[PDB]
């Protein structure tokens, strides 16, 4: 059964789709190790706040537990990079409060996506710069992030990064329990600063999950060659096989 | 036939059911070498066409008697463009078209619910209600069917909010298209049953009107009357 031409159109369609599958995942490497280079470039910053933040012995649990921040992506093809931390939050939100309370701030179109239809939104990003997150633009959303306190007590959501691709998704949180006595400066650079943090990791974890799923495919894609080179092969037979039977029993005839 | 054109012309309706008519045209090659003839396409005999013509129309009902029969079609090689079977297809006023495909997915009985037609399916026939349902099943058979390739390559990922519930209701939908027979029992153990028409047509319905969008798949398999699903649902946990 079946035909050959419609065998060929199937291969060479799998065939260009591998090239443009491993395409990115190439690609997508090349968006880890520079992931790197803007996380080494943050790994100072960091290191000289909390060796400021050592904590004199001289803002605790105020109230509720209310916002989240949720990083993604705008693009898609990560595996479920995406889903996964979109699952949390509408798990722990929903395996929390019923009303229409506990509100939220996301980092990309692919989460706005979700959060939109489900009701509680309160904040939007979209166009991070991929492997260089543009510590700017992120700024806005530390302000947006603490200003709101109209708010308490936030947790951020996103994926880690342990050893190119491999990660797990996390709620580490953040507005609680880790001149003189400034804190009106440090509460918030240390939000700015974790924030930011977060999305390195949570990037770092895009690029991957996506260099990799973008593995999957292609690998994938090359088993849609084996079974098809084999059906084409098969098809290849049946048919060298009537032609010529064809053109001997033509012949018998005469 | 014969037999049966008796208490057809002579008396009474008549269910003629022939086991293999695919074995007679078969059988038909085996001589049509021997007679001396000039072999056709895939080396039948060059009269294969007419032959089964003259053995079918014979199978019919008339003004005097009615006719219902049913014959097994043997496809060789898997192959539905094999002269026998295709030539046999405009001689049926419905047909239920197996694939091995579904057989390996456990689907019984593996029937093609895209393929498989009848020329009762009109509103004009079957009434609105049943009709509507009969395509949306299809409907949504199919928008599955063309998603596989992605699936197979992206898996569910990439696609929308909106495609992955065609997925679960399609799936499910194509599981509860599978039917306890009978004449299985012996060997699975289970004991099988007769799904009325009204609750065949009904069952679908919630599933596509989406009552059932909570229940696994697997509950689904194997099943009757939809109530059963339930059933064998809560047996999961």
């Amino acid at each position: 059964m079946a035909s050959l031409r419609d065998i060929k159109t199937r291969i060479n369609a799998t065939k260009k789709t591998s090239q443009i599958t491993k395409a990115m995942e190439m690609v997508s490497t090349s968006k880890l190790n520079r992931a790197e280079q803007n996380a080494k470039s943050f790994v100072p910053y960091m290191e000289k706040i909390q060796e400021v933040v050592a904590n004199v012995a001289l803002v605790s649990r105020p109230v509720k537990k209310t916002g989240y921040l949720v990083i993604t992506s705008d693009r898609g093809l990560a595996g479920a990079y995406n889903s996964n931390v979109l699952r949390l939050v509408y798990q722990t939100i929903q395996r929390h409060a019923c009303p229409d309370e506990y509100a939220i701030i996301v980092i990309g179109r692919v989460g706005l996506s979700f959060f939109r239809k489900r009701n509680v939104i309160l904040d939007i990003t979209r166009l991070p710069d991929q492997p260089s997150f543009a510590d700017i633009k992120e700024i806005a959303r530390k302000t947006v992030g603490l200003f709101a306190d109209t708010f308490d007590e936030l947790y951020m959501y996103y994926n880690h990064y342990v050893s190119a691709i491999q990660q797990e998704v996390t709620e580490r949180k953040l507005l609680p329990l880790t001149q003189e006595e400034i804190l009106d400066v440090l509460l918030p650079q240390y939000a700015e600063s974790l924030i930011y943090g977060a999305l390195l990791d949570a990037k770092a974890s895009e690029h991957a999950a996506r260099m990799t799923a973008m593995k999957n495919a292609t690998d994938n894609a090359n088993e849609l060659i084996r079974t098809l080179t084999l059906s084409y092969n098969r098809a290849r037979q049946a048919a060298i096989t009537q032609e010529i039977t064809e053109i001997v029993a033509g012949a018998n005839a005469l | 036939l014969t037999m049966a054109e008796y208490f057809r012309d002579e008396q009474q309706d008549v269910l003629l059911f022939i086991d293999n008519i695919f074995r007679f045209t078969q059988a038909g090659s085996e001589v049509s070498a021997l007679l001396g003839r000039m072999p056709s396409a895939v080396g039948y005999q060059p009269t294969l066409a007419t032959e089964m013509g003259q053995l079918q129309e014979r199978i019919t009902s008339t003004a005097k008697g009615s006719i219902t029969s049913i014959q097994a079609i043997y496809v060789p090689a898997d192959d539905y463009t094999d002269p026998a079977p295709a030539t046999t297809f405009s001689h049926l006023d419905a047909t239920t078209n197996l694939e091995r495909k579904l057989a390996e997915m456990g689907i019984y009985p593996a029937v093609d619910p895209l393929a498989s037609t009848s020329r009762a399916l009109a509103p004009e026939i079957v009434g609105e209600e049943h009709y509507q349902v009969a395509r949306k099943v299809q409907q949504t058979l199919q928008r599955y069917k063309e998603l596989q390739d992605i699936i197979a390559i992206l898996g569910m990922d990439e696609l929308s909010d909106e495609d992955k519930l065609v997925v679960h209701r399609a799936r499910r939908i194509q599981f509860f298209l599978s039917q306890n027979f009978h004449v299985a029992e012996q060997f699975t153990g289970q004991p099988g049953s007769y799904v009325p028409v009204k609750e065949t047509v009904r069952g679908f319905k919630e599933i596509l009107e989406g009552k059932y969008d909570h229940l696994p798949e697997d509950a689904f398999r194997l099943v009757g009357r939809i109530e059963e699903v339930v059933e064998k649902a809560k047996a999961m946990g």
